[PDB]
RNA sequence: CGCAAUAGAUAUAGUACCGCAAGGGAAAGACAAGCAUAAUAUAGCAAGGACUAACCCCUAUACCUUCUGCAUAAUGAAUUAACU
RNA sequence: CUAUGUAGCAAAAUAGUGGGAAGAUUUAUAGGUAGAGGCGACAAACCUACCGAGCCUGGUGAUAGCUGGUUGUCCAAGAUAGA
RNA sequence: ACACUAGGAAAAAACCUUGUAGAGAGAGUAAAAAAUGAUCCCAAACAUAUAACUGAACUCCUCACACCCAAUUGGACCAAUCUAUCAUAUAGAAGAACUAAUGUUAGUAUAAGUAACAUGAAAACAUUCUCCUCCGCAUAAGCCUGCGUCAGAUCUGACAAUUAACAGCCCAAUAUCUACAAUCAACCAACAAGUUAUUACCCUCACUGUCAACCCAACCAGGCAUGCUCAUAAGGAAAGGUUAAAAAAAGUAAAAGGAACUCGGCAAAUCUUACCCCGCCUGUUUACCAAAAACAUCACCUCUAGCAUCACCAGUAUUAGAGGCACCGCCUCCUUAAAUAGGCUCCACGAGGGUUCAGCUGUCUCUUACUUUUAACCAGUGAAAUUGACCUGCCCGUGAGGCGGGCAUAACACAGCAA
């Protein structure tokens, strides 16, 4: 039975789980885009979001500083968190990271995933667009837009 | 290597046998395989049927215009057209006489249909393969086309007639062609459509009103395997009775049996008298 | 325990070729409508993703060559500029990572 | 090796050829083909006796059906056709019942006639004149 | 060791008459010594049994099993050979007529398994699948059987 | 009226390899089984009688050896090929 | 002593719990004792994984009133006193 | 009578009927039907249409005939090979015939694509991070080129290397000597008692080891002496990816009660007490089911032996060998509520055996949650016992998946369980 347990089980125990997610999160803050196994990235996305939330409070706060000290291992990144990432998202109140699935890994055929922090300098991921607005179904729906707007 | 020769040769023979079941050779004229001399074969063809064919006429009854033309063209005598015509004409006349005398009531259309069936390709080819006409006949394409077998077979009958007279030829025809009517029902040789119309026509000719179709017996009216027994009547007297699954089919079969009874071609008719 | 009898080729065929063990035909493949390569719906075009990772790696090699050694995460944003592209009016005060090939058409 | 069987192949195929139509490994493995082929031939031999027994019981069944169609059990039909000195066997009685219904109707009528004659005679007192069909014909 | 498959690409048929239907071309191809079991390669071989070449390549590009890329390389080589040598017109006008996997040779240590992959590509479009047996077909065949009963064991 | 690659020497070799040692001691070179093409459909020593018809119907207690006969009471056999 | 392991990591191990641990202790190195013999703080304990008597070659194709086997076709005669 | 055929009494060697053997889609018979305790009863039914019919390999019929016993015995044929003569036959020969010896050798199956195995994370392939070790470096012993470069592959060939000062390899002869320990060697205290003079020579550095991820265990959580580092300056990686089922394994937590579990407080948690039996003590033993109450052992006693250069012994009756016993001293009714359990003197000791107080605890009343491995799924690599053939049901009876009589019954994976 596992009803209502939101935390995956990975590594050699709870502690190794936190440490694995910590290394993933450090790599993400250092490079702003990493390809990792899908389940691990899905577990780490929440932590990266809340890390940006803690980083918005700013250097002066001590709780946020302790948290970013634990969750960043090469400390050169703590400046970045408080001076490049958190400032970058002064407008967005949520959803700072985008997560996609990518071709499975060559060796062990695992389910992969690229995760990145929105707005970085890197070449943009090939996001999937929706169908062009000029397609047949969209045109008929646009006609319905007009005809319903005039009636109402 | 096991030392020996007998098992090796035995296995080679068995392999050859298997190799002559898959990929059988293209069939070829019996007049090319070994052990063949035409003269003995044609004389034996004569003596086998208990008939004194004249050797020259029988010889020219197996040669066809196709073969003459191919010999003329391949080189860089009489043909069997006339005998074939005589034989076909006599066969038609004699079969007509036979069927008319055996079955008097049958209409001329039906007699002509039976005569066309017996002298048709479907039966003549069958009677000509099982009496070694294809082996002796000369042609281009092997197997000989059924039309060429037919025309050669009637050429042979024509030779028989010109040699031993009408009566013996009539016995020959009674022996090989007429026998083919054995077992066959009437409307398996005389292929017709719309039988009820023909029944009404024939009944009118005998000045009696068209027949009333009733329902004599039935089982399983609603199911998918019904049985309807439909019985025609002619002024309160039965003249037939047919089975079927639909009432339409039962009526059609009642018409067929009534036609057979009026034409004297029932299942239990007096069997032909070969003696 | 151990088997009591060999299992025949018939039983083994009814097990091995049962549908539950067969490989299912995938109903979710298609063609990248613009790029024109195969892809699954919920996954990135493999060829496009590879051509993106190549450029990301080249950019990162330049970044490493400029930062010198480890422990040098800058405290300002970064912008990457290809040949014949002067730093725009918005990118002053941001580190520039020069590259020596024409900007890819897909890089916006 | 001085003498080695050079033709074991044909001795094997003599037994496998009779097993190509079997099911399993016992249509290509000699050790099993032999046993099942031998059982096959033993049943083939022993089955002719059952063939005769079964065709006879089928004929008795068909004759019972036909004779019951005419209100006359099977004991009566056979046990009173012979009393009329008709040596028709059961194969031909079944064939008549299927393929010649009215002839079988007549035979059933004859059997019922002889049965009635027997009952009337036995009911009487003495040796009153025998029935018109109950008169035997001597050799 | 029998090299029969690659010898069926050499049967020279007789020149066609202008009347008879155009004969669909063929190509037989084989990969020898695939370091992979046969009881696993069989599933991939059966997957692409009755589908055109392009759909087969699509289905194999996104399958996980190790032999998928081997089958894909084999099919690509087959397609290239078919266009280049066997005078096929359109490289997409082919379909997997026969796909099978067979045992292999090499030695043990615990058998080190091997396997060959055999593919026959037939020119033309895929044949449609055999349709399901409609109820009328079942009733028709049941009637046919009911209508072939003869009186058993008598004249 | 000797063998012809499981024979003939153990032999391509007393080598490889096993053993601390005495010592032991190989293999081989020139469409059989197993599978695929093609998974199965009530029922039963898997066959026979058959039948229009593959199944359906009726009949039918595997083989060897050992005990007085053995329902398999027990022993032996996965199966092919060679040698015995 | 318990649990794991039982073709196992191992043809006797692993984890814990335990006895000794300046002594009749433990141990590397070369030599010696040789099979009805050696050695033995006697347990029939040990002498190269299997010792109420090592292992190898030879006599040796040991012997076996015991077990198991014993190979083409077809026919015919053929069984339960006793010392 | 059976171990020989066939039909019946349900299945049925032993009761009743029947034998001399082949084909038949012919026939006549033989025997042969009930009356009025424990998984699930067991053919279904039937009171009154003339008694005959059914029923074999027995007998008759048409044809053909040597063509249904074990051990044994007689006979007629014969597969394949070699030789003589033909050139398949007549003869002569012989390693002369395999449905079966837990036969032997080779091939391939089944159990099975099952059990089991492996690569810490990110990356810019330069690097950074997380975590772990009684580990690491060297010599010795062992091994002998066994992750150096290049080129071919997924391991094969070529090329290259380990430089003596360290370590080994030693010595001219003859006589003389050579009483007192070592323990910081001085105090106390002991017992097991631990080279030169003469003669001969005025010569110089040759030879070998030197590599590595290593050796003995068939490839390995095992075995492996010494010096130094005592937690590491050295060395490494417990998770192929996923999900978080059962059963299993290891661990952590637990309400109230605290041995009621059980053979026994085994395991775990806690740390106390008291006695009894055996053995005096430390020690030794059944390498691989017994570590003990057995062996040995100081102490005592008995027996033999007056003595040279190979043991006892370079010893001598307070000695040596062989035996028994086991220091020393003393002699030759309570317990529990309840109970078959426990209760020559002789300190000390025991992983010895039995009992008890108090505590402690998931041992239990009565189980529960979480974590790790296993697990199930995806991907790679891929065994073994076992196997007559299987198209592998239940109940009752016979003597049981397979026989009989009833019942049930479309095919097919996957994970469990153990009748
Ligand atoms: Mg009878
Ligand atoms: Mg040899
Ligand atoms: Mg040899
Ligand atoms: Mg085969
Ligand atoms: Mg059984
Ligand atoms: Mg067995
Ligand atoms: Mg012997
Ligand atoms: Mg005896
Ligand atoms: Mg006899
Ligand atoms: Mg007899
Ligand atoms: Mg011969
Ligand atoms: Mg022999
Ligand atoms: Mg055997
Ligand atoms: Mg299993
Ligand atoms: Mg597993
Ligand atoms: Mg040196
Ligand atoms: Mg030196
Ligand atoms: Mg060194
Ligand atoms: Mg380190
Ligand atoms: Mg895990
Ligand atoms: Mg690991
Ligand atoms: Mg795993
Ligand atoms: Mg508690
Ligand atoms: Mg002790
Ligand atoms: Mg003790
Ligand atoms: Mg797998
Ligand atoms: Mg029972
Ligand atoms: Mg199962
Ligand atoms: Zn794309």
């Amino acid at each position: 039975i596992s009803h209502g347990r939101v935390f995956r089980r990975m590594g050699l125990g709870p502690e190794s789980r936190i440490h694995l997610l910590r290394n993933l999160l450090t790599g993400l803050v250092r490079h702003e885009r990493i390809e990792a196994p899908w389940a691990r990235v899905d577990e780490m996305r929440g932590y990266a979001e809340k890390l940006i939330d803690y980083g918005k409070l700013g250097d002066t706060n001590e709780r946020a500083m302790r948290m970013a000290d634990f969750w960043l291992t090469e400390k050169d990144l703590i400046p970045k968190l408080f001076q490049v990432l958190a400032p970058r998202y002064k407008d967005q109140t949520g959803g700072y990271t985008r997560m996609l699935q990518i071709p499975n890994r060559s060796l062990d055929r695992a389910k992969m995933a690229v995760i990145e922090y929105k707005g970085n300098c890197l070449p943009p991921l090939p996001l999937p667009r929706r169908d062009s607005h000029l397609t047949l179904l969209n045109q008929l729906l646009q006609g319905l837009r007009q005809d319903l707007r005039q009636s109402q | 290597v096991k030392k020996g020769f007998r098992a090796a040769f035995r296995f080679q023979k068995e392999l050859e046998r298997q190799r002559l079941l898959r990929c059988p050779p293209p069939p070829v004229r019996r007049s090319e395989k070994p052990n063949w001399d035409y003269h003995a074969e044609i004389q034996a063809f004569g003596h086998r049927l208990q008939e004194n064919f004249s050797l020259d006429l029988l010889k020219t009854a197996f040669v066809n215009s196709c073969y003459i033309k191919s010999e003329e063209a391949k080189r860089q005598l009489k043909s069997n057209q006339e005998l074939s015509e005589q034989g076909t004409s006599f066969s038609q006349t004699c079969l007509t006489q036979f069927l008319e005398d055996e079955y008097p009531d049958m209409p001329t259309e039906g007699i002509k249909n039976l005569v066309d069936f017996l002298t048709g390709e479907e039966v003549v080819c069958h009677v000509a393969r099982n009496l070694a006409v294809e082996q002796l006949t000369l042609s281009e394409e092997f197997p000989v086309p059924p039309a060429v077998l037919q025309q050669t077979f009637f050429a042979v009958i024509g030779a028989l007639l010109q040699s031993s007279g009408p009566e013996r030829t009539a016995l020959f025809i009674r022996d090989f062609l007429i026998t083919q009517m054995t077992g066959k029902e009437l409307f398996e040789m005389w292929k017709i459509i719309n039988p009820m119309g023909l029944l009404v026509e024939e009944l009118k000719k005998r000045n009696v009103s068209a027949p009333e179709s009733r329902l004599t017996r039935q089982s399983g009216g609603t199911t998918a395997l019904p049985l309807y027994f439909v019985g025609l009547y002619c002024d309160k007297k039965l003249i037939a009775e047919g089975p079927g699954e639909t009432v339409l089919v039962a009526e059609e079969e009642a018409a067929r049996v009534a036609l057979r009874k009026l034409y004297g071609f029932t299942e239990n008719r007096r069997p032909w008298n070969y003696s | 325990a151990a088997p009591k009898n060999r299992r025949t080729i018939e039983v083994n065929r009814c097990r091995r070729r049962n549908p539950q063990k067969l490989i299912k035909v995938k109903n979710n493949i298609d063609v990248c409508p613009e790029c024109g390569h195969l892809k699954q719906k919920h996954v990135l075009c493999a060829y496009c993703y590879e051509k993106v990772c190549k450029e990301t790696a080249e950019i990162r090699r330049q970044i490493g060559k400029q930062e010198g050694g480890p422990f040098k995460a800058p405290t300002i944003e970064t912008v990457v500029l290809y040949t014949g592209e002067t730093p725009s009016e918005q990118d002053q005060g941001k580190r520039i990572i020069e590259r020596d090939r024409k900007r890819p058409s897909w890089f916006t | 090796l001085r003498n080695r069987v050079t033709d074991r192949y044909f001795r094997i195929q003599e037994v496998l050829k009779h097993a190509r139509h079997f099911r399993g490994r016992k249509n290509r493995c000699y050790r099993l083909a032999v046993r099942t082929v031998i059982r096959a031939f033993v049943k083939c031999t022993k089955a002719r006796y059952l063939k005769k027994k079964n065709m006879r019981t089928l004929w008795i069944n068909r004759i019972t059906a036909a004779s019951q169609e005419h209100g006359l059990k099977y004991p009566a039909l056979i046990g009173n056709l012979v009393k009329c000195q008709v040596e028709l066997n059961r194969k031909v009685l079944a064939d008549l019942a299927i393929y010649e219904p009215k002839t079988f109707k007549s035979l059933a009528a004859l059997a019922s006639r002889r049965r009635h004659e027997g009952f009337a005679a036995a009911l009487g007192d003495g040796k009153e004149p025998e029935g018109i069909f109950s008169r035997v014909v001597q050799y | 060791i029998s090299r029969k498959w690659e010898k069926k690409n050499k049967i020279v048929y007789p020149p066609q008459l202008p009347g008879e239907p155009r004969r669909p071309a063929e190509i037989y191809h084989c990969r020898r010594q695939i370091k992979y079991s046969k009881d696993k390669m069989w599933y991939l071989a059966k997957l692409i049994r009755g589908m055109s070449i392009d759909q087969a390549l699509a289905q194999l590009e996104f399958n996980d099993k190790k032999g998928a890329k081997i089958i894909k390389e084999v099919l690509l080589e087959a397609q290239d050979m078919a266009v280049r040598d066997h005078n096929v017109e359109f490289r997409s006008n082919l379909y997997i007529a026969e796909s099978t996997s067979g045992r292999g040779q090499c030695l043990k240590r615990m058998e080190k398994v091997y396997c060959h992959y055999f593919v026959k590509l037939v020119e033309g479009p895929p044949p449609p699948p055999e349709p399901p047996k409609t109820a009328v077909a079942h009733a028709k065949e049941y009637i046919q059987q009911l209508r072939s009963r003869t009186i058993v064991h008598t004249l």
